[PDB]
């Protein structure tokens, strides 16, 4: 439908609120919000699916939580993310879990557990995580799901991809083979001209490889993982208040640039959030009383 | 009524009658049952449980907490049926005979009220009366088991709740999976000593209080093909039946149980 | 008029004698059926939703919505009535006797002309009255439901949509699929503040404001199996009947959360003082059979801590390990020990033979085989134990001999927290302290060079990013280095292994007492520092076991007290 | 070896309900 | 229990009219051993096809006529009972069900009845499916409580694929493993059979017939096992020298062993 001019200034805020969860990967977001802009513009091309993404980049720094991000965007939850977790597709025949069995075998009757999943939900963001570690003709099953935009099912119902948004985050340790200035993203892009088959490269609508985290920008995701444990955590009658050497601490110490956000995550429970569960089990601090976090070195 | 006395037996009247053996633990269990029957939607337990290790035994106990009394007020003077569901498939050659027999049993049930149906085998219950044009007994219960007019108790393994309750996903929430867990051996031998006197008035035999303490521990040691509360009693029936058997009192002992348990797995124990 | 009470319940009187639970929320999809149901052709609502998402809530919703005039003037006063099918087939025996009883129904709604007819269980319609080629319930309501001439909601769980509605796709052609979803957790507050009236009324306890703010968030994140709106009334009425039974006060936040630790297994409920003591003496009780290994017990110590304090995160493991160094020293032992401080045994540990993954395609023992595949009634190994055991310790014991391609199976594992198996069911490993001892010795570097747990610690997270790919040493929390048990530790553990030989003995009614020129020659014969805690295993076996089973069978050591001393040393 | 096993279910084999009819 | 369905073996064995049982002594006080128990007295015969298992069990019903018995067997008849025949005229919903409830109804009402059940591989999967009501589903409320006392057989693979298979149903049959009976123990089974069989034939069966059938079945046959495959030898040559009519020999058992294997002379 035609938006609500709540909806229309939400979604030319599309980027500034999707950097509200996703700290940094500018492109990354302006990718996939230029894809729901198509979309709701009228301009979604009704053959093909509404996003077609690789977000390939380093393991850690926002390929899942963008994914999430968007889910959450457009629903309200990243609940509402159908994520099928490639990992669990390590040989030919469990391609049999995208599309369920074909007629005369079991599972007949539950006909696929990716198709039933948008016959339901028709506008959705279909995660892909880690779509490396399938198998080599898993994701050859996808190949008229990202240009026809439909699925045909074990049971024999093509299922309308079109309306999706699919995702596929690929995760592509210090510095590789030789010589060479400075020290990247084509070096991500050829491998996965050797790794997926270029028929598959052909139907991905962006390829964007993800960056580094700056550590500008763990200073910034420092204030977004204390806002997990606090408030939603600490629904206890706790407040939990860092003062801005603590913040500047945490990011010193999970900041290492090949990894990014998940040894700032392993930092936290293990400055902040174990130190405070020791201080809660022993009622040094307890529930009714405000945490200040003072910095300790 | 007599609508339930054909269609299944009597749990309680069976505890009345003394029929029933003795239940000791599981009064954290029964505990959990009675909490699940006292709800006001919903107030279906199931037992769901590894083979063997009393599932049908809890509700056993239960039958003889009701004359007891030791029930909250809310189930007092209950009346458990254990519901034969082949009872109501019997003589259901026709369209609508199964369909009849089951809203009879369901009508008596409304009317008196004090009615609590145990279900054994619930895995059963999906797909009874299921014919080429029938309504399964599941769809008939299902508007029963949600608004909690019909207190129900099912017993399943849990090989079994995967097989046919996990895969009718409607039915799994009418129900509350009550874990029924395989009791630990110290637990076991309280359970033996409680059925001390059942097994000595079938056997004949007198069994001491060591012979108890050991096939509890020789099952949970000797023995994987079952679980504690079933295999270790497997012990104390085979020690005592073999006495029944070549005296055509001796007492049971330690080494009438090993030589049962020797003859049982090859293992010399 | 009573030709629909015999074979239907009014749910319109249902709800002004008041017998129907107040539905609050959900009045968007209320308004939602009522535009399907003033439609022209076929006007024939099926609220299809995941199974406990009230779905026959809308329409008892609705019923309410008749009589208390919310009803639009296109639906205004119309009596719903449940039609039971089971009370449609029961009553007949000869052939017509169910379909001419069908036709009694549609004749009496043509005649009384303000019938709503509420088909709970849809799928029940298809093979009603024979099978599905024939004539049966579903036969005869089409040629009426697509003229628009009978207003007919149904309700049918989303799985079975798919069974049995679209497998004969003409029915699901005349029924409009009205999606009702699963609430959110802001939402199923709401429902349950409407309940609540209905909810103290029959257990006769108050119900704190908090206590349902408490059911409907841990309803969400502890219960991955059933849907909120059902599963958060699950702990109100389970904490509602907790309270009238051992009455015969309120319901807090506490009372809601042992319910959910009696129902999961999982530890949600306010600690005790008794019992938060322990979760501070955690180390020193994780020390009682574990000995040294001081940041492996304090790592495993920390996560259950965090866990129990409630700040780990809520769409990740309660802690993620992998145990490495050198083989003997406790990876195994600690994981046993971390399972019995959290359920009294080490059988409750899910040992997950990881070395017999050698081959590459024992992943599907991990999430059971997908559809085609035999395996497929099973869920699979790992699956189904933590489906049973949500709060679980998952030791994958020796990880590196598997293949590369089962730790690929355990990425979102660690990450989100979730294995959807073959049969496509997720499973919450958000609950589980997920191990994974690596086994990953000769005393000398190979060439020249100046140099336990120095060049060793630095040497084995080397191996363990060679030998892993860094997405997976990403996801894992910590990882913890074990140190080789030094000569001081060797000593301890004489004495957590001769009082297991001592404890075989209890069972022959003796005991075992060791000198302490006794211990040192077993601990001075059972160090090695590349091999630890097993050539002492062996020691005592060679040494003290087998030379008391001799001394069993001479008759020599009876059940009197056997003290066993020293040969000669020093 | 990466032979994979072909489940193959059958369909179901079930009972039939009866319309029966009517005699003196 | 109806002789619908099955026959009374205690009767037939006080008639005298069930085979001579000659051997597996041992084998029927473990039966009788797991027919004794007060709950689970349910004992699954496991053995090779034709080894004697209904013999085991004939030598059980003569066991109950000639005082055998632990006094808790007393006065117990026992009726053998075919489930493949219960099942055999079902099409219809209830046919199998309500035969299966009527023989356990009159189990209730006379009350001492011992079934004797072949095929219990034809147990799981007797109706429609698990989920459907089988007799994998019925009888096992009875199983557990030691109100049914029901004598099972099966293969070994049959008690694997099926009931060790079965999530409880392990638990309520209890094994009793008839073993495949050697050279000497098949002679000695031959010397009891004989008064049946050379007044069933009218015939003459010699000490030499016996020891060569124990040698030449195991020499020659392996499709089939040994306690029929010895008692068949000295059946056909009984009925050859009825048709060609005597005495049977190792030279009339001889060419009944060369009918059948493809051995021209
Ligand atoms: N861009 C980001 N914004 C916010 N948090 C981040 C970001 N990147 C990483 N994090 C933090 O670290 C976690 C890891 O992010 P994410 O789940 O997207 O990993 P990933 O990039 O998919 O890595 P992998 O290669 O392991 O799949 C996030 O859940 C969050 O806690
Ligand atoms: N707590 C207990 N007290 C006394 N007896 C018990 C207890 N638990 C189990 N038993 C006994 O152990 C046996 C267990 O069999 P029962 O059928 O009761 O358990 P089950 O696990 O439901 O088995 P099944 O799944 O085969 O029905 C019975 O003999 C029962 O009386
Ligand atoms: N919006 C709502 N407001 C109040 N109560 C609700 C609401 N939705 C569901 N319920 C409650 O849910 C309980 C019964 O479950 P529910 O009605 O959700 O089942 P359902 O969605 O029809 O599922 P199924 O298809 O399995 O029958 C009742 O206590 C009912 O009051
Ligand atoms: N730190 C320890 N504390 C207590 N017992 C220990 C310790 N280390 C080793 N043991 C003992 O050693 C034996 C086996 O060691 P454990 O089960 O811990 O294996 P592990 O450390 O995983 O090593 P690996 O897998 O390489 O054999 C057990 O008897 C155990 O009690
Ligand atoms: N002691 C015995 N042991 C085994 N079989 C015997 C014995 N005595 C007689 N038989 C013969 O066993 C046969 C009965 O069938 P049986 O061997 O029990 O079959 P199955 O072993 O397949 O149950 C008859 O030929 C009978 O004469
Ligand atoms: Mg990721
Ligand atoms: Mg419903």
């Amino acid at each position: 439908f035609k938006l609500t001019e709540a909806e229309t200034t939400r979604l030319l805020r599309m980027e500034e609120e999707l950097h509200k969860r996703i700290i940094g990967q500018e492109d990354a977001v302006k990718a996939v919000s230029k894809a729901i802009r198509r979309t709701r513009a009228g301009l979604k091309d009704p053959k093909r699916p509404s996003g077609s993404f690789i977000f390939a980049g380093p393991s850690g720094v926002g390929k899942t939580e963008l994914s999430k991000a968007l889910a959450n965007f457009l629903f309200g939850d990243d609940d509402a993310l159908i994520q099928i977790d490639m990992g669990e597709f390590h040989d030919r025949f469990t391609a049999s879990r995208l599309f369920g069995a074909p007629p005369g075998y079991v599972g007949y009757e539950e006909g696929g557990q990716l198709t039933e999943k948008v016959r339901r939900k028709p506008f959705s963001v279909v995660l892909f995580d880690a779509i490396e570690k399938a198998h080599q003709e898993i994701y050859n099953s996808l190949l008229q799901v990202l240009e026809d935009g439909r699925l045909t099912d074990g049971q024999g119902r093509t299922v309308d991809f079109k309306n999706t948004v699919l995702i596929f985050t690929s995760n592509l340790k210090p510095v590789g083979l030789g010589f060479s200035k400075g020290g990247m993203k084509q070096k991500v892009n050829d491998e996965l001209k050797k790794h997926f088959r270029p028929e598959f490269l052909n139907r991905i609508d962006d390829i964007i490889v993800f960056h580094q985290l700056t550590r500008e920008e763990i200073i910034r995701m420092v204030d977004l993982m204390i806002s997990r444990v606090a408030g939603q955590l600490k629904s206890k009658d706790m407040a939990l208040v860092l003062t801005d050497a603590a913040k500047a601490l945490l990011a010193k110490r999970g900041f290492d640039p090949v990894l990014g956000a998940r040894p700032l995550r392993r930092t936290i429970q293990r400055e902040i959030e174990d130190q405070l569960s020791e201080k809660i089990l022993f009622e040094e601090v307890g529930p009714g009383q405000v945490v200040t976090v003072d910095v300790d070195n | 009524s007599l609508v339930l006395d054909q269609f299944g037996r009597n749990l309680t009247a069976a505890a009345m009658e003394g029929k029933l053996d003795p239940v000791i633990g599981r009064e954290k269990e029964i505990e959990r049952v009675m909490q699940v029957l006292s709800r006001r939607t919903k107030n279906n337990p199931v037992l769901i449980g590894e083979p063997g290790v009393g599932k049908t035994a809890v509700v056993e106990g239960l039958a003889q907490a009701i004359v007891h009394g030791e029930v909250p007020e809310t189930l007092k003077d209950k009346q458990l049926y254990t519901l034969d569901l082949g009872s109501l498939v019997a003589g259901s050659r026709y369209r609508g005979d199964f369909e009849e027999r089951l809203k009879k049993v369901l009508k008596e049930i409304n009317t008196r009220g004090d009615i609590i149906l145990f279900i054994d085998a619930l895995h059963t219950l999906v797909g009874a009366g299921a014919a080429e044009g029938a309504i399964d007994a599941a769809s008939i219960l299902k508007p029963k088991l949600a608004r909690g007019e019909l207190q129900t108790i099912g017993a399943t393994t849990l090989d079994e709740y995967r097989k046919y309750i996990e895969k009718d996903a409607a039915l799994e929430r009418r129900f509350q999976p009550v874990q029924v867990g395989e009791p630990t051996v110290e637990h076991t031998i309280e359970i033996l000593k409680g059925l001390r006197d059942r097994y000595e008035a079938h056997h004949r035999v007198s069994i001491t209080d060591a012979a108890m303490v050991a096939a509890a521990t020789l099952a949970d040691r000797y023995i994987n093909d079952r679980f504690l509360p079933d295999k270790a009693i497997d012990l104390i029936d085979e020690a005592g039946a073999r006495m029944r058997i070549r005296r055509m009192v001796a007492e049971v002992d330690d080494e009438q149980i090993a030589e049962v348990l020797g003859n049982w797995t090859g293992i010399p124990v | 008029s009573l030709v629909l009470d015999q074979f239907g319940r009014n749910l319109t009187a249902a709800a002004m004698e008041g017998k129907l639970d107040p539905v609050i929320g959900r009045e968007k999809e209320i308004e939602r059926v009522m535009q399907v149901l003033s439609r022209r052709t076929k006007n024939n609502p099926v609220l299809i939703g995941e199974p406990g998402v009230g779905k026959t809530a809308v329409v008892e919703g609705l019923a309410q919505a008749i009589v208390h005039g919310e009803v639009p003037e296109t639906l205004k006063d119309k009596q719903l009535y449940t039609l039971d099918l089971g009370s449609l087939v029961a009553g007949s025996r000869y052939r017509g006797d169910f379909e001419e009883r069908l036709k009694k129904v549609l004749k009496e709604i043509n005649t009384r002309g303000d019938i709503i007819l509420f088909i709970d269980a849809l799928h029940t319609l298809v093979g009603a009255g024979a099978a599905e080629g024939a004539i049966d319930a579903a036969s005869i309501l089409k040629p009426k439901l697509a003229r628009g001439e009978l207003q007919t909601i149904g309700a049918t769980t989303l799985d079975e949509y798919r069974k049995y509605i679209e497998k004969d796709a003409a029915l699901e052609r005349r029924f409009q699929p009205v999606q009702v979803g699963e609430p959110t957790v802001e939402h199923t507050i709401e429902i349950l503040k409407g309940l609540r009236d209905r909810y103290e009324a029959h257990h006769r306890v108050s119900i704190t404001d908090a206590a349902m703010v408490a059911a409907a968030t841990l309803a969400d994140r502890y219960i991955n199996d059933r849907f909120l709106p059902d599963k958060a009334i699950d702990l109100i009425d389970e904490a509602g009947a907790r309270m009238r039974i051992r009455r015969m006060a309120e319901v807090d936040d506490e009372q809601i959360a042992e319910v959910l630790g009696n129902w999961t297994g999982i530890p949600v409920f306010k600690l005790t003082e008794a019992e938060t003591t322990r979760l501070l003496r955690m180390e020193e009780e994780l020390h009682k059979r574990i000995i040294g290994q001081e940041d492996a017990v304090k790592a495993v110590s920390k996560a259950i801590r965090r866990t129990r304090a409630g700040l780990k995160d809520p769409k990740r493991p309660s802690g993620s390990f992998i145990f490495a160094g050198p083989s003997g020293v406790g990876k195994t032992e600690l994981s046993k020990a971390l399972a019995n401080f959290l359920f009294g045994d080490d059988d409750a540990l899910i040992q997950i033979d990881m070395g017999e993954f050698h081959d590459r395609f024992t992943a599907s023992r991990l999430f059971g085989a997908p559809p085609g595949y035999v395996g497929y009634e099973e869920g699979g190994q790992l699956t189904e134990k933590v489906r049973r055991k949500p709060f679980s310790v998952v030791l994958f014991d020796a990880i590196e001999k598997a293949h590369q391609e089962i730790y690929n199976s355990l990425l979102q594992v660690l990450e989100d927290g979730r294995l959807t198996d073959g049969q496509g069911r997720t499973v919450d490993f958000k609950n589980t302290v997920l191990i994974f001892t690596s086994n990953l010795s000769k005393p000398v570097g190979l060439g020249f060079s100046k140099g336990d747990y120095e060049r060793m610690k630095q040497k084995v997270n080397d191996e363990l990013k060679k030998h892993f790919r860094p997405e997976f040493l990403n996801r894992i929390d910590d990882i913890i280095v074990f140190h080789q048990l030094t000569r001081e530790e060797i000593i301890r553990m004489v004495d957590l292994m001769i009082s297991r030989v001592a404890g075989q003995l209890k069972s022959k009614d003796m005991a075992l007492v060791l000198t302490d020129a006794a211990k040192a020659l077993l601990a001075k014969r059972g160090f090695d520092p590349v091999l630890g805690a097993r050539p002492l295993r062996r020691t005592i076996q060679r040494e003290i076991e087998d030379q008391l089973s001799e001394k069993i069978l001479f008759e020599e050591v009876g059940p009197g007290q056997v003290v066993t001393v020293d040969v000669d040393n020093w | 070896m990466k032979v994979l096993i072909l489940a193959c279910l059958v369909a179901l084999a079930l009972a039939r309900e009866l319309e029966e009819l009517n005699v003196p």
